């Protein structure tokens, strides 16, 4: 089956350059022509990126033409994307899909890869902070907590309550760029006013790239 | 280096028809990769290979895409590749599930058969899913063997 | 009403204050605005009397301006 | 570069109708245009190449059509795990080049529930840190419409507020939405009722919950 | 261009004539940002000459 496989996340410094590379197999590789697309969060992608990886002719847009240059390995069977000038509406996740036609003819993508998150930015670490159960907003017999975070911009995590036993109400709120250039993860929980003080309710932080992990009891 | 001026000066083509752009253009306009392709026709199958026209080579023998952009360079070959006694050396496929993509390789020998179950060459419902063309010398002008 | 039209972008900010044939030649080399002044009494209404009227240099403010034209001459007349 | 322009932008629907999905360009282009299907989290997928043509592993419920500047998909029957986003690509002829959309949401129709309000005082390990900021909750809740507005003092607020809504539940078909008031520490203690407007198309009058600190 | 010379304009560029939109194929901006930043190399640096 045909399948592309790419790399995991890369951060890079606002002016640097980077390399992700687009890994295929499952087919034969020699005439097919490789895509490349990288849908922004909230916008969209419209770009065509077609680089022929049996001969040495590259097709790039017009908003990007010298800041992106490709190339093609007929012995690895696998692309590079070199894109330079890096700004701070391009951090994203990057995709390689191939096409249903061959080289000589061109058609729509077929066959998608699984996506590369590139960020550029600075890093930062997370700060676990409680909320306050105030008994007066306990109107319709429930009542609500929380495990909102500081500030951080690395988040390759996720929430879950008392290890994942809980599983009524574990709505995890996306993060949101603020003016600072962080991101803050929200999370609550819906329980009854009945188990309130009984039963105990504490998040649990996964922060690989940190290596710390902050249980807080609310 | 192209040169573009073998194929204008000779009138020896069957059917010129160009497709995409127009022949002046291809003297001027540089070209990245070129690709070229080799087969021979039953002589009535030339129309056939266009974008847009169907039959029985352009759907599971030789695609055309519908935005095609060359040129089609048809030549007849009655005593260069023809035999008073047989030509029995160039076969079709006619039995396929479905069309091919354009630019497409089918190069196989396996049995034909409309559900699974792989059967063998002799049975009753299953027949070789390629046939000979033919090609004679005393036959009419429809059927002479043509290089496209 | 040509100059109170707009005012995006001003620089060069220079006001000097304090028949009849006034002549004037406009030189523009490596962005420096030569211009020339020359009077002399004339009294025919034809055309351009004969004579020599050496000029005098009066202003060279360069402005670094590529100037291409030159029109809005006076009205009312 | 021929752009493409979707007027609808959104079709919310119950699973089983016929969808309406459309997809116009800006001159009078030919047929090659393609859909697509991208599940949110998920790779894109095709959906229908060349406008005329069905792909490979699609079901036969999808059924596009359109020819030169009236585009449109009609899916036969909607299934539960075929709500996403469907981009509509634009191919030119001569530059290779590729254009796409924007995307149409396919939501899944359910009856309007009044979105639970609930806001979370500061606690006092934020306020030694500085940065208080208070959260007001807004969940179970059918449309995409919710106005969070502060009132500082009887008064509005705007600039310092960014909320953020997560996706559609596969269990209730609820939404959930959370605003973050992004103050200073000294601004905190200036004013002391804080209260949180919620404007619902489905609440009868805009609900509006505050705490005494 | 002329030695001291200015050319302050932002109409949009074109090979041909016939003004073109920013929104366009062939038409691009004729200016470009520099970019500087404090984290690169001793070549891009912002320089007042």
């Amino acid at each position: 089956q045909v399948q592309l496989v790419q790399s995991g996340a890369e951060v890079k410094k606002p002016g640097a350059s980077v390399k992700v590379s687009c890994k295929t197999s499952g087919y034969t590789f020699t005439d097919h022509y490789m895509y490349w697309v990288r849908q922004a969060p909230g916008q969209g992608l419209e770009w065509m990126g077609v680089i022929n990886p049996d001969a040495g002719s590259v097709t790039y847009a017009q908003k990007f033409q010298g800041r992106v240059t490709m190339t093609s390995d007929t012995s690895t069977s696998t692309v590079y994307m070199e894109l330079s000038s890096l700004r701070s509406e391009d951090t994203a996740v990057y995709y390689c899909a191939r096409d249903l036609f061959f080289i000589p003819a061109a058609n729509s993508f077929d066959y998608w890869g699984q996506g590369t998150l590139v960020t550029v930015s600075s890093t930062k670490g997370p700060s676990v902070f409680p909320l306050a159960p105030s008994s007066k907003s306990t109107s319709g017999g429930t009542a609500a907590l929380g495990c909102l975070v500081k500030d951080y911009f690395p988040e390759p995590v996720t929430v879950s309550w008392n290890s994942g036993a809980l599983t009524s109400g574990v709505h995890t709120f996306p993060a949101v760029l603020q003016s600072s250039g962080l991101y803050s993860l929200s999370s609550v929980v819906t329980v009854p006013s009945s188990s309130l003080g009984t039963q105990t309710y504490i998040c649990n932080v996964n922060h690989k790239p940190s290596n710390t992990k902050v249980d807080k009891k609310v | 280096v192209a040169d573009y001026s073998v194929l204008y000066n000779s009138t020896f083509f069957s059917t010129f028809k160009c497709y995409g752009v127009s022949a002046t253009k291809l003297n001027d306009l540089c070209f990245s990769n070129v690709y070229a392709d080799s087969f021979v026709v039953k002589g009535d199958d030339v129309r056939q290979i266009a974008p847009g026209q169907t039959g029985v080579i352009a759907d599971y023998n030789y695609k055309l895409p519908d935005d095609f952009m060359g040129c089609v360079l048809a030549w007849n070959t009655r005593n260069i590749d023809a035999t008073s006694t047989g030509n029995y050396n160039y076969k079709y496929r006619y039995l396929r599930h479905g069309k091919l993509r354009p630019f497409e390789r089918d190069i196989s020998n396996v049995p034909f058969s409309p559900d699974g179950k792989p059967c063998t060459p002799p049975a009753l419902n299953c027949y070789w899913p390629l046939n000979d063309y033919g090609f004679y010398t005393t036959t009419g002008i429809g059927y002479q063997p043509y290089r496209v | 009403t040509m100059i109170f039209d707009n005012a995006f972008n001003c620089t060069f900010e220079y006001i000097s204050d304090a028949k009849h044939l006034r002549e004037f030649v406009f030189k523009n080399k490596d962005g420096f605005l030569y211009v020339y002044k020359g009077y002399q009494p004339i009294d025919v209404v034809r055309d351009l009397p004969s004579g020599f009227n050496t000029l005098k240099p009066i202003f060279k403010l360069p402005l670094g301006i590529n100037i291409t034209n030159f029109r809005a001459i006076l009205t009312a007349f | 570069e021929i752009v493409l322009t979707q007027s609808p932008a959104t079709l919310s629907l119950s699973p089983g109708e016929r969808a309406t999905l459309s997809c116009r360009a800006s001159q009078s282009v030919s047929s090659y245009l393609a859909w697509y299907q991208q599940k949110p989290g998920q790779a894109p997928r095709l959906l229908i190449y060349d406008a005329t043509n069905r792909a490979t592993g699609i079901p036969a419920r999808f059924s596009g059509s359109g020819s030169g500047t009236d585009f449109t998909l009609t899916i036969s029957s909607l299934e539960p795990e075929d709500f996403a986003v469907y981009y509509c690509q634009h191919r030119s002829n001569w530059p290779r080049m590729f254009t796409f959309g924007q995307g149409t949401k396919l939501e899944i129709k359910r009856t309007v529930a009044a979105p639970s309000v609930f806001i979370f005082p500061p606690s006092d390990e934020q306020l030694k840190s500085g940065t208080a900021s208070v959260v007001c909750l807004l969940n179970n809740f059918y449309p995409r419409e919710a106005k969070v507005q502060w009132k500082v003092d009887n008064a509005l607020q705007s600039g310092n507020s960014q909320e953020s809504v997560t996706e559609q539940d596969s269990k209730d078909s609820t939404y959930s939405l959370s605003s973050t008031l992004t103050l200073s520490k000294a601004d905190y203690e200036k004013h002391k009722v804080y209260a949180c407007e919620v404007t619902h198309q489905g609440l009868s009058s805009p609900v509006t919950k505050s705490f005494n600190r």
